């Protein structure tokens, strides 16, 4: 059965030397925190990772301090809840995978730290999925707790449409239309999959300029040494 | 000779730049990673610590003791002789800010 | 196998120039481009045809595969 | 009273191998890929070792340790993706190196060609075991398929597979032993490359004409040290374009998912530099015959000297043999494409004809065509 | 290595190679300063210190 | 000429050649990083964290 | 026709190194410990690689991984304690080998002696980093003391110690990078041993008389292959007595306790084959002077050829210098015993006198006594 | 949810305390050691343990 593949969107980071828009990264973290995180985990991203990316240290510390985290046994050997801290990772919405599937209709919502890198199509795919919900076409019936997403493999997703217009409020006043929310969160997810994206592209620009100097000059070096061979003349003078 | 050796010297300058960046990255990888630099590295406390109260912490794996020894105790441990101690130490020298002594909390015997 | 005991050669004269006397890119474009084109013409009818057939096989295989997942009125 | 470069016992052998070695004055860019390979090897050992300073081979931490390298170790993603794409550059260079050997008759240097076949097998074993180390979905299920391929061996096959596993399936024992073998194998490869060069220097290099060139030898140092250095710079350019602009171009997204023994990926394709052999193995329905064809598709390199019937060493002056050579290259590209595709209606028949052509060129068409070329030259 | 190398010709050799040796020592010093970004010294170079 | 003087002073001796390379490498790292960073921050003007941090 | 043993390029090297090598007919059992060393090396690579098939270098599992090796891996206790007591045998053989070199003047072979010093340092680094890997109490706190010794270095001590750690203390990063270095280093040791034998074969072996033996050379193969086999069997006997009858004789019980950074052991000693140096460093009150002495006690081996003042090469015909040599061996034994003891009365003054005496023997007493012997023989 | 099941051969010996801190809380600040290696981890071994117990 054929599948519907995501179109290519002109992400501001699509270009070869184009960085991410870090305001979109900040709005995307807001989307994840207020929308996805009730069911999705981001095990490999911590609050300290946000500093200098989308939030200042005081801001990210207050974001960490907004949640409560379980800390190692105390003197009595009891666990306890303490405010979050910058070195804490993003909270996990479920204690174990089984409770995660129990809170759904039996489906596991994936960890989102790598979801952009772990899917063919990446941000284009995630934007298409979040924006692509429609009523199934004639001849198609889905079980209870499944929803037709023409971009999801099988076209029957257990995730209900999570984003809609005014699903959250953005702190810069950015209108929270569904496509705006999806674009912001997909930017944030590309960052979460590749936190080295901007630095990698800056290093790529530097490598291209260094190579555009070194390759011609080392080529000139080789031809300086080799001109003795490339211009020499042979004469055969048999008796 | 100047044209040829100018080419060679500019080549060497660019190669030195590239080599320094590569070797610096490989050296820095062995330097403390961001998780190490964000864990026990530092832990700023707060005014939550009351007077003469051992608000305890878990920094560096070591339980940290933070008290607010109120006048007398400080003075008493100045009154506590140094020579009498097995490990000769001065109270004010031990606690740079007399009011609060900060000792890593763990017995130094088995 | 070292210089001085490789072979017997007689009556061959080599003329060479110091690299500091000659240019490193002489006639690089006016002569290099005709030679590139000559070499391309000399090898193209032996290199290109199998890759043309691969492009055709790839195009046909991909297209036929995508036509085999299409719906049939049956 | 002596030059240290020639008198000193270590400098003597360095001098004889890389400075005063007589090299043909006319070896082309296709001869650079030896030094490139030696550079690739070195790169893989360097990055790998720095990766080994942070990787942990327990199944609860391997994926996490790699994520830690790519997110927290200073310049750890540089080293990680340098290693990952340097393996692909290693195989690109290896395939070009072997293609050069086939095209110019370099296999007529029997000992170095046989060492090269050994090196090819060992590099493949190294890369295969290393790809499991991230412990992603593709790592796990590729190890599963290619290890289960060893059960097709009669009588002792299942015991051999379970012994390589260290258990009933691919699991913790397999991962830790694969880390150990992956650490040690490139050093064995280093020794084998040294023996390789020892055997090569007994005759020196072949050249594109296929004619002995002792009357036109040049010192290695000024000419081919600078030529090899420029080749290395170009290889680095391509590798860095890969690392810094498309780090994931030659990889599969599903290896960014942790391994799940209860969930098979819908596709299980090995690395691209195995796909041709994969395609060959998927061509024939029989398990054991499929494995034998997969091994023969590399062991057949040992047959090139016995299958050489041409009067000329190289294919420089053999138009029809060049035609067949480029058909073989196109067929290998076809097999790579087919092995990357599902086993479905068009691709099955395409892969089957491609595998038959692969063997029918090397074993049949190339010797007969060389004989015809001999007759066309009246010898 | 005590006085076989102790003579007029050897002091002439020393003086002949002292400028080359001192230049090489300056080369080593500059290379060590630049490779390690030794701010102690580098904080004095007029434009280079902009990096800090 | 300029390149003749360059060779006469800074290139002829190998130790002075190496000193020229070391000083040049220092100043080249400075200038090339400065220029490439300006290029990359102009290509991505307004998007980077430095560009937007001044409000938080 | 040829003998392929002499004509084949690989077999020619093997033939010249161990078959047709002219060897002195009178070299004693003390000349066996070279072949023991290379055997120990191989054993350490063999068991360690098999340990590395099960060991994991994460601090949450390293001690547990070793317990699993010794409790559940088939014959894993054999491989583990063979590896530990083979490290001890390595150092026994190294000390006897260097003592033979000192006694017979073998250091007059400058290049192979200096390569041997390099080898001693590299074996020491490998053993040190390997002992941390079980992550016991002694592992952790020995790493702690020995690495924080390097803070004594002026202006860069703290920076380099923290860089070696990869953090503020000895922790997870240190253990993983120590595993990587411990894996790689023995192969560099193998390369250095090959260079070592290359430099030795330039002159051949010295003999107990110290007189050149070229008039009485015998072929290596039948005589010293069988003699080295007998020596290897005797070494295996001692090693297996250790492994099978007192596995824990040369170890420490506190490494069967998992590392506790909160609690320190009452005694923190290196392994026995470090104690002589640990005594010397502990003799000097100054931190940096102590480290410099602990380094000079092994760098002083580089000075022996320059300290040689005798007209004769070996100690066979010099009773007074034999006396000093056995005093040196006794002083090394007393330094080992002192280093195994607390820093308290009377072991402090004993360690000080022993540390002074070691250098006073090598640097002063041995040269002056050789000069006196020279004059007693009227030359 | 986590549940309680009868033990198995492949199960390791039960732990009396969930963590070291509960062990120290139950034993007046002292953590009672693991005994898998207690004989090996003491100088004097089973002689020491016998003399300690008696
Ligand atoms: C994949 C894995 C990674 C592979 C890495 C690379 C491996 C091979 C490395 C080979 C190498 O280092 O040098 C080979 C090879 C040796 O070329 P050469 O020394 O110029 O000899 C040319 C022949 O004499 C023939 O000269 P000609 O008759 O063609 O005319 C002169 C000349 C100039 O004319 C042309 O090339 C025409 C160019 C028109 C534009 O030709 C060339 O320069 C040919 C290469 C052009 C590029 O180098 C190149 O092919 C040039 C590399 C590109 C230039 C440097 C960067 C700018
Ligand atoms: C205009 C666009 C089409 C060009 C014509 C292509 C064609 O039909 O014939 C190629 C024309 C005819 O070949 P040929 O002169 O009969 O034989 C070339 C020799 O085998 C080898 O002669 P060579 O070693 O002097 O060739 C050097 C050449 C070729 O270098 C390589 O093939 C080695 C690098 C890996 C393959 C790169 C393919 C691109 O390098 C380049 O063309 C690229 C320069 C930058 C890479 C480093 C060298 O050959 C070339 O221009 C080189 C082919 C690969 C580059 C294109
Ligand atoms: C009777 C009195 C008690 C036993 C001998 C005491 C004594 O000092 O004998 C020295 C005396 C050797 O004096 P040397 O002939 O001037 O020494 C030549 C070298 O020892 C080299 O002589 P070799 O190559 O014929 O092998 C003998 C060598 C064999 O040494 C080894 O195999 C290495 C031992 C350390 C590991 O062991 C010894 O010389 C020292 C004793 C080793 C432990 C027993 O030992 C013997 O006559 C051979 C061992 C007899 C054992 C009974
Ligand atoms: C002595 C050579 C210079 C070493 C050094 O500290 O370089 C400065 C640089 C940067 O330091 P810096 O120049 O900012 O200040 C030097 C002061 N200490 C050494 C206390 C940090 O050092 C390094 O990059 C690593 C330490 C030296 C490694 C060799
Ligand atoms: C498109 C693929 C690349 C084409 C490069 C150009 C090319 O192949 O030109 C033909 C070239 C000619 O080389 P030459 O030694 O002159 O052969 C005699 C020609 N009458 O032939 C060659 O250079 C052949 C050299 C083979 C190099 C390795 C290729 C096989 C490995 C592929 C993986
Ligand atoms: C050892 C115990 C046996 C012993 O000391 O035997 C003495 C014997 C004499 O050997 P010979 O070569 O004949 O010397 C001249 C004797 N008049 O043999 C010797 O003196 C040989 C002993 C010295 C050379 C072999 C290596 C001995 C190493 C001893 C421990 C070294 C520890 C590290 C030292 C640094
Ligand atoms: C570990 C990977 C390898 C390394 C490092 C390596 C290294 C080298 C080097 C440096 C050369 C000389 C330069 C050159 O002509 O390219 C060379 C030549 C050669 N290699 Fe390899 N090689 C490797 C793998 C192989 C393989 C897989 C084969 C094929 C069986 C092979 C067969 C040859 C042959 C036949 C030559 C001589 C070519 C000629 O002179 O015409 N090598 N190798
Ligand atoms: C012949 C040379 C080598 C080849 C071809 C090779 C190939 C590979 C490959 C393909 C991977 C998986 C890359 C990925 O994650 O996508 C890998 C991973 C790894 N290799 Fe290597 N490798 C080589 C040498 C080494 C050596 C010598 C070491 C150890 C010193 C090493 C250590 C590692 C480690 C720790 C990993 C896991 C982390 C990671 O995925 O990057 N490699 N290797
Ligand atoms: C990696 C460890 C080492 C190995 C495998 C090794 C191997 C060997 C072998 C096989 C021999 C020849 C047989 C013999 O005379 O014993 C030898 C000789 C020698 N080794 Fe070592 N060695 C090692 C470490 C050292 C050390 C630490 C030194 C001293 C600093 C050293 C200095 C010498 C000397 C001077 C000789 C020549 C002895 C003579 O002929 O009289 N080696 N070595
Ligand atoms: C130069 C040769 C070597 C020496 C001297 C050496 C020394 C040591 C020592 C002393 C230990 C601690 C043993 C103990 O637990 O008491 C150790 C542990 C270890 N070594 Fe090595 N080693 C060598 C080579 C190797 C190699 C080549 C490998 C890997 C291929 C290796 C892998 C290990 C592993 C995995 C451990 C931890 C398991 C254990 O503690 O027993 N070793 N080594
Ligand atoms: S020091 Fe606290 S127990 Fe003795």
């Amino acid at each position: 059965d054929l599948e519907l593949h995501a179109p290519s969107y002109p992400w501001s980071h699509r270009g070869l030397l184009s960085s991410l828009d870090h305001t979109s990264i900040r709005r995307g973290f807001q989307v994840y925190k207020q929308v996805c995180s009730s069911c999705h985990s981001m095990d490999y991203v911590a609050y300290r990772h946000l500093v200098g990316v989308c939030y200042t240290e005081e801001e990210a510390k207050a974001l960490a301090e907004e949640v409560e985290v379980q800390d190692g046994p105390n003197e009595d050997g009891e666990m306890f809840m303490r405010p979050g801290k910058l070195s804490d990772y993003f909270p996990k919405p479920y204690p174990n995978p089984e409770a995660a599937r129990a809170a759904n209709n039996g489906a596991l919502p994936p960890d989102l730290s790598y979801i952009v890198r772990a899917r063919h199509g990446g941000e284009d795919y995630v934007f298409s999925l979040l924006t692509g919900y429609c009523e199934p076409p004639t001849g198609v019936s889905l079980r209870e707790g499944l929803y037709f997403n023409p971009y999801f493999p099988g076209q029957a997703i257990a995730m209900a449409p999570p984003i809609y217009n005014e699903v959250l409020e953005f702190d810069d006043g950015t209108p929270a239309t569904m496509s705006q929310v999806a674009k912001d969160v997909c930017t944030f997810l590309r960052w979460a999959s590749e936190p080295e994206h901007d630095h990698r592209k800056r290093m790529g620009l530097k490598m291209l300029m260094m190579m555009g100097l070194l390759l011609p000059l080392v080529y000139a070096m080789k031809r300086h040494k080799w001109s003795v061979l490339k211009s020499r003349k042979l004469a055969y003078r048999p008796p | 000779k100047g044209f040829s050796y100018l080419i060679t010297a500019t080549t060497t300058v660019g190669v030195a730049y590239a080599a320094k960046n590569a070797v610096s990255q490989f050296v820095s990888s062995m330097s403390a990673s961001a998780d190490v630099l964000a864990m026990s590295k530092i832990e700023i406390k707060l005014s939550d610590i009351p007077e003469g109260k051992n608000m305890a912490f878990k920094w560096r794996g070591k339980p940290l003791f933070v008290r607010h020894r109120t006048k007398k105790e400080i003075d008493q441990e100045a009154a506590v002789e140094v020579s009498q101690l097995r490990d000769p130490q001065h109270d004010l020298e031990r606690v740079k800010k007399p009011e609060w002594v900060i000792l890593i909390g763990v017995c130094t015997h088995l | 196998r070292e210089f001085g005991h490789l072979t017997r050669m007689r009556h061959v004269i080599t003329y060479s120039l110091s690299p500091f006397e000659q240019r490193a890119f002489p006639h690089y474009f006016t002569k290099g481009i005709p030679n590139v084109l000559r070499r391309t013409r000399a090898c193209i009818l032996r290199v290109a045809p199998p890759f043309v057939v691969f492009y055709l096989v790839y195009t046909w295989g991909t297209q036929e595969f995508e036509k085999s997942k299409r719906k049939n009125p049956a | 009273m002596t030059n240290i470069r020639k008198s000193h016992p270590l400098m003597k052998i360095i001098n004889n191998a890389f400075i005063d070695l007589p090299a043909p004055s006319n070896i082309s860019s296709w001869w650079n890929f030896g030094s490139l390979l030696g550079i690739c090897l070195i790169l893989q050992i360097l990055t790998g070792l720095f990766l080994a300073m942070h990787y942990t081979s327990d199944t609860t931490t391997a994926f996490s340790s790699v994520t830690h390298i790519c997110r927290d170790v200073n310049y750890g993603w540089v080293i990680r993706y340098l290693h990952a794409n340097g393996a692909s550059m290693f195989f690109i260079c290896l395939f070009i190196h072997v293609g050069r050997g086939l095209y110019y008759g370099s296999y007529m240097f029997l000992e170095t060609w046989n060492i090269g076949v050994v090196l090819l097998f060992t590099v493949m074993a190294t890369a295969f075991m290393g790809y499991v180390l991230p412990w992603g979905q593709m790592s796990f299920w590729g190890a599963t398929v290619i290890t289960n391929l060893l059960s097709a061996i009669p009588y002792i096959g299942t015991d051999l597979v379970e012994w390589i596993w260290g258990g009933f399936s691919v699991d913790k024992a397999t991962l830790t032993r694969f880390f150990a073998f992956h650490f040690i194998l490139p050093f064995i490869i280093t020794a084998l490359a040294a023996v390789h060069l020892l055997f090569l220097h007994e005759t020196g290099s072949n050249n594109p004409t296929g004619i002995s060139s002792d009357m036109d030898k040049i010192p290695f140092h000024p000419y081919y040290t600078i030529k090899d250095i420029l080749g290395a710079l170009f290889m680095m350019l391509i590798l860095l374009i890969l690392v810094l602009f498309s780090p994931d171009l030659l990889g599969d997204p599903d290896n960014y998912t942790p391994a799940n023994p209860l969930n098979t990926p819908p596709h299980i394709k090995p690395e691209w530099y195995f796909l041709f052999a994969y395609a060959i193995l998927r061509s024939i329905p029989n398990k054991l015959g499929g494995v034998l064809a997969l091994v023969a598709s590399i062991l057949i390199l040992i047959l090139m000297p016995m299958l050489h019937t041409s009067k000329q060493r190289s294919m420089m002056f053999r138009p029809l043999s060049q035609c067949l050579f480029w058909m073989l290259v196109a067929d290998l590209i076809t097999l790579t494409w087919i092995g990357g595709q599902p086993v479905e209606h068009p691709f099955i028949i395409i892969g089957q004809l491609a595998s038959i052509l692969y063997f029918l060129i090397i074993l049949v068409l190339m010797p007969i065509t060389s004989i015809i070329e001999n007759n066309l030259l009246k010898w | 290595m005590l006085s076989r190398f102790l003579g007029p010709r050897y002091r002439e050799l020393a003086r002949n190679w002292i400028p080359t040796a001192s230049m090489w020592g300056a080369v080593g010093a500059v290379g060590l300063v630049w490779a390690t970004d030794w701010r102690l010294i580098l904080d004095w170079v007029p434009y280079i210190n902009g990096k800090f | 000429t300029l390149t003749a003087r360059l060779y006469s002073l800074l290139f002829r001796r190998t130790s002075t050649f190496a000193l020229t390379i070391a000083v040049g490498a220092l100043f080249f790292e400075r200038a090339f990083d400065q220029g490439a960073d300006a290029i990359y921050e102009h290509i991505n003007q307004g998007k980077l964290w430095k560009h937007i941090k001044h409000k938080y």
